[PDB]
């Protein structure tokens, strides 16, 4: 029942920017962190930045700060990933993953959505 | 681990959860108790503004309750009486970090009365009554 | 040393025995005679219901027990007191094993209304909540651990029939079979379908004869899941006999319902015939006019029927069956005629429950 | 143990009173458990017994409390311990023809 | 950053066998790792939260034991459906890091 | 002589006896002010919830205006305004032992007003903002 929704596979040129969403069933979006990670095909899994989907605070990684932004819609329980400034090592799948959050922090990502390949 | 900070589980929410986990967000529940905000013949609001001022009238008689308890600094105070053996007699390990208010109230629902007439009773009649004869110096 | 404590506002419910307002959406402008009274007692609905999703709860739901089919008892009747007014009707009274009872005749204005059911919701005042059960394979009373609390329900469609379940909700995974006690014999055997059986019923243009096409490929898959969903309950080994009926009145050993204010009584004798072991059926309906009333005993007679070709295609979604327990195979004959079973079938996931947001708890403090 | 005797080819009466006057659910069934007729509501059914052409009950009582059983023609193999179901409640009562 | 090697890269088995896989934390990370499993094409699902506890719905022939910076994932009886390549990743501190892989064949 | 304990007079039933024995019965008369509970021409659904409404802004009215001259933990509260001599002299064995708070009414009710503004402002404006002076430190 605990599902994440993503949408369909997307192909861009490089210097464009790409707009992913993932919806949420079966469980209260508020309540819950939300991170995202990215796999390249044929290599391991980088993670990418996790979202409060109640204050709307993010934190992001060092390595692609700046470049890649994070937002939310509780109206219809969606949150969205924004990649600019694509190149080639962008391309992957894309994965949004809900955080099992116990004693607010941390632990384990549970519900994994069905991913968004972007080349 | 990191984090980001707590988050809204909603309404009537984390009734799983534990004792002391639970009695932290009692202030979103208390505040969706009152609710409100809102904003031919067809005077429907005879029903439907009826139910409105029924929910008013219901949390002034909870109010009355911990108006005469007294308190009013709510969602949390303390009294001076000691519990009574017969009314579900657990020690804390039992009581604070491993069951829910639902298996709390569940027992508690047969010795309902017969605590909240003696905290009705003994320190609103012996916390008053005191402070005077302390006032004549 | 441990000093007791008062909390206000603690996740904390009870059973009770509220009641319920209805709030549907209407359109306050149309003569399709639900919506008149689909605005006479019903505020319209919100645009965003409030889907919160419970954790750790583990609640005791009820079936044959719940206290929401005597409110739809008594709406539904004062819906259909007020919408389809019959021309003549007799209903008994008996005024006080040395009794006699006299018969009346109350005769009323009898127009023809159109007659087509609207989807309805069931929502509670401030204090309350419904808990929703949410397991795909409910076996319809003791727990439900994925509990979830709901302001208020999807919508209902008041649809009376007898024999099927017309308009009905879904299931989400298999063939459902729902029942109090099995091996009891005297309780009706409530069955959700988990596909649509499309039919078209009509009468075109003697203006009381009327044919209704059911597809047989669909039909017979779907009663081979049935089968095969009654067969987990009664050994694997067993028999399955579908007879038609067993004499009675027309409104319960025929399939009785509604279509724009007329009142069709199909013949589904062929359409329950087959005994399973280890293109499109016509049923013959006939149009009547002196009919029984389930809302109380008695009788009524309404007006002769318009003129022109009359449809209403319609989705089966289930079932009422009835075991005949002799002395080996087993027979399943349709029945019905209950109409708190003919709702109970859309209302057994949800419990009406009021909220106590006053506790007391010790602790270690003072003053 | 109520026993209720009976002529040949007559019609014989086989009474079952509720505790209240209010119609409920009930059911008349006999030793081997075949239903020989219940109620669903306002509506009769007939059950799969061998009455099913001669067995009947009366309406307008069941206001009362009273839901009786008309059994019409009466022959000798008829002769059997009767139950009706009522409000949980097993009123067996023996018929002699 | 905080490096998670995982060893061996590519291990051998046959069905009904007992493995052991280690994972190696460059920092002390506490006992704040996680343990997947990924089939190719599908998505990753979650078995060890907590490094050492069960995630509900996965079977008990699966155990992880460890602390500071040696991590082991313990399959006591193979089945066929377990064959899948398993991940380590932490989050004690920023940014957070996935180990290489154990592809299992 | 011998006793068994107290009794109970009921709604309104202290205007007969003395003041100082209507001061233990105050919170019985106190909880059913409101009272609560309760549960085509419109009658009991219009001019029926009125009453109630007219109820419930009277209760509020007076919970505040108890507020204000701020106690809040009811039914007996002392205040630092002094006591004019003018306004009905009597001794406190006179009132407090031999007279009714319906007579004491009848006698102190042309003063009011004159209570209420004293009430109302010299107590909540002296009792505060001299912890303003106080909490420097
Ligand atoms: C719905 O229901 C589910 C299921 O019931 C429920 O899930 C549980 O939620 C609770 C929330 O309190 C979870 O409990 C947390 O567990 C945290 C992890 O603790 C682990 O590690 C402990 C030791 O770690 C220390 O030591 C090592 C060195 O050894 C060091 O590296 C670490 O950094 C750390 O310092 C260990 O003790 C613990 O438990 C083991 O040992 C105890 C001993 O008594 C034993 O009883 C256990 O059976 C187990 O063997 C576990 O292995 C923990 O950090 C966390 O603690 C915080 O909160 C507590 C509150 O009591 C504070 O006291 C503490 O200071 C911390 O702030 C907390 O205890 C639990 O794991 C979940 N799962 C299960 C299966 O119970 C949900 O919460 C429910 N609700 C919802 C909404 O879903």
């Amino acid at each position: 029942q605990e599902v994440l929704v993503q949408s369909g596979a997307e192909v861009k040129k490089p210097g464009a920017s790409v707009k992913v969403s993932c919806r949420a069933f079966g469980y209260t979006f508020t309540g819950n962190a939300l991170h995202w990670v990215r796999q390249a095909p044929g290599q391991g899994l980088e993670w990418l930045g996790w979202i409060n989907p109640h204050s709307g605070d993010t934190t992001t990684s060092q390595k692609f700060q700046g470049r890649v932004y994070m937002t939310r819609d509780k109206s219809i329980n969606t949150a969205f990933l924004d990649v600019t400034r694509l190149t080639s090592d962008d391309t992957g799948i894309y994965y949004c993953a809900r955080d099992k959050y116990y004693g607010n922090e941390a632990v384990g990502m549970d519900v994994w959505g069905q991913g968004t390949s972007v080349t | 681990a990191v984090g980001i900070g707590a988050v809204f589980l909603g309404f009537l929410g984390a009734a799983g959860s534990t004792m002391g986990a639970a009695s932290m967000t009692l202030t979103v529940q208390a505040r969706n108790l009152l609710s409100g905000i809102v904003q031919k013949l067809t005077v429907w609001g005879i029903k439907q503004l009826q139910a409105r001022v029924l929910a008013v009238e219901r949390y002034l008689r909870d109010q009355q309750l911990l108006g005469i308890w007294g308190c009013s600094g709510k969602l949390i105070c303390c009294t001076n009486v000691p519990w009574n053996s017969s009314w579900s007699n657990r020690n804390l390990s039992e009581i604070w970090d491993n069951m829910t208010w639902l298996q709390w109230d569940k027992e508690i629902s047969n010795y309902t009365q017969i605590i909240y007439g003696l905290l009705e009773e003994s320190q609103n009649q012996q916390e008053k009554n005191e402070q005077d004869l302390l006032a004549l110096d | 040393n441990l000093w007791v404590t008062v909390y206000y506002g603690v996740p904390v419910w009870k059973d009770a025995e509220t009641t319920l307002f209805c709030a549907s959406d209407a359109k306050a402008y149309e003569t399709e005679k639900h919506n008149v009274w689909a605005t006479h007692a019903c505020v319209p609905t919100d645009p965003n219901p409030q889907e919160i999703h419970l954790e750790n709860v583990t609640e005791e739901f009820n079936m044959w027990k719940n206290n929401m089919v005597e409110q739809m008892h008594t709406d539904i009747i004062s819906l259909w007191d007020q919408s389809l007014k019959p021309c003549v009707k007799l209903t008994p009274l008996c005024v006080t094993r040395l009794i006699n009872c006299n018969t009346s005749a109350i005769t009323q204005a009898c127009p023809k209304v159109s007659f087509e059911p609207i989807p309805i919701h069931y929502c509670a005042p401030a204090g309350f909540a419904i808990l929703k059960c949410k397991d795909k394979k409910f076996n319809g009373t003791g727990p439900c651990p994925s509990v979830s609390t709901v302001q208020c329900t999807h919508g209902i469609k008041p649809v009376v029939s007898t024999q099927l379940l017309l308009n009905g909700s879904l299931a989400e995974e298999e063939v459902m079979i729902r029942s109090e006690n099995i091996t009891n014999n005297a309780k009706n055997i409530l069955v959700q379908f988990n596909t649509p059986v499309q039919i078209n019923c009509t009468r075109p243009n003697d203006i009381r004869q009327a044919h209704c096409n059911v597809s047989k490929a669909t039909w017979n898959e779907t009663l081979g899941k049935v089968v095969k969903q009654l067969r987990k309950h009664f050994g694997n080994n067993t028999i399955i006999r579908f007879a038609n009926s067993s004499g009675g009145d027309l409104e319960v050993t025929t399939h009785s319902f509604n279509c724009g204010g007329e009142f069709f009584y199909c013949n589904t004798s062929g359409l329950f015939n087959s005994t399973w072991i280890s293109d499109s059926i016509t049923l013959p309906c006939r149009i009547k006019q002196i009919i029984n009333m389930w809302q109380r005993i008695g009788q009524a007679m309404y007006a002769p029927p318009i003129q022109g070709v009359i449809r209403c295609v319609s989705n089966i979604t289930g079932l009422i069956l009835t075991r005949d327990g002799g002395s080996t195979t087993e027979t399943f004959r349709p029945g019905g005629g209950d109409m708190r079973d003919n709702w109970r079938s859309e209302l057994y996931k949800y419990k009406v429950v009021k909220i106590e947001p006053l506790g007391v708890a010790p602790t270690r403090c003072k003053r | 143990k109520k026993v209720v005797l009976g002529k040949k080819g007559d019609t014989v009466e086989l009474t079952c009173t509720a505790s209240q006057k209010k119609s409920i659910q009930f059911h008349w069934k006999n030793s081997n458990q075949i239903k020989i007729l219940g109620n669903q509501g306002s509506f009769l059914t007939k059950g799969p017994s061998k009455l099913n052409d001669r067995a009947d009950s009366r309406r307008s009582l069941w206001d009362q409390g009273n839901f009786p059983l008309i059994i019409k023609n009466l022959k000798i193999e008829d002769s059997d311990t009767y139950i009706c179901e009522v409000e949980d409640q097993k009123e067996e009562v023996q018929l002699l023809v | 950053d905080i490096q998670l090697t995982q060893s061996p890269s590519f291990l051998s088995a046959s069905v009904g066998d007992k493995v052991t896989i280690t994972c190696r934390a460059s920092q002390g990370v506490r006992n704040e790792l996680a343990w997947y499993q990924q089939k190719p094409g599908k998505a990753p699902n979650l078995l060890i939260y907590y490094a050492s506890t069960l995630q509900s719905g996965v079977p008990s022939r699966f155990s992880a034991t460890g602390s500071g910076t040696h991590f082991t994932l313990t399959v006591s009886s193979l089945q066929p459906e377990d064959f899948a390549t398993y991940f380590c990743q932490h989050m004690s501190s920023y940014p957070l890091t996935f180990g290489g892989g154990t592809k299992v064949e």
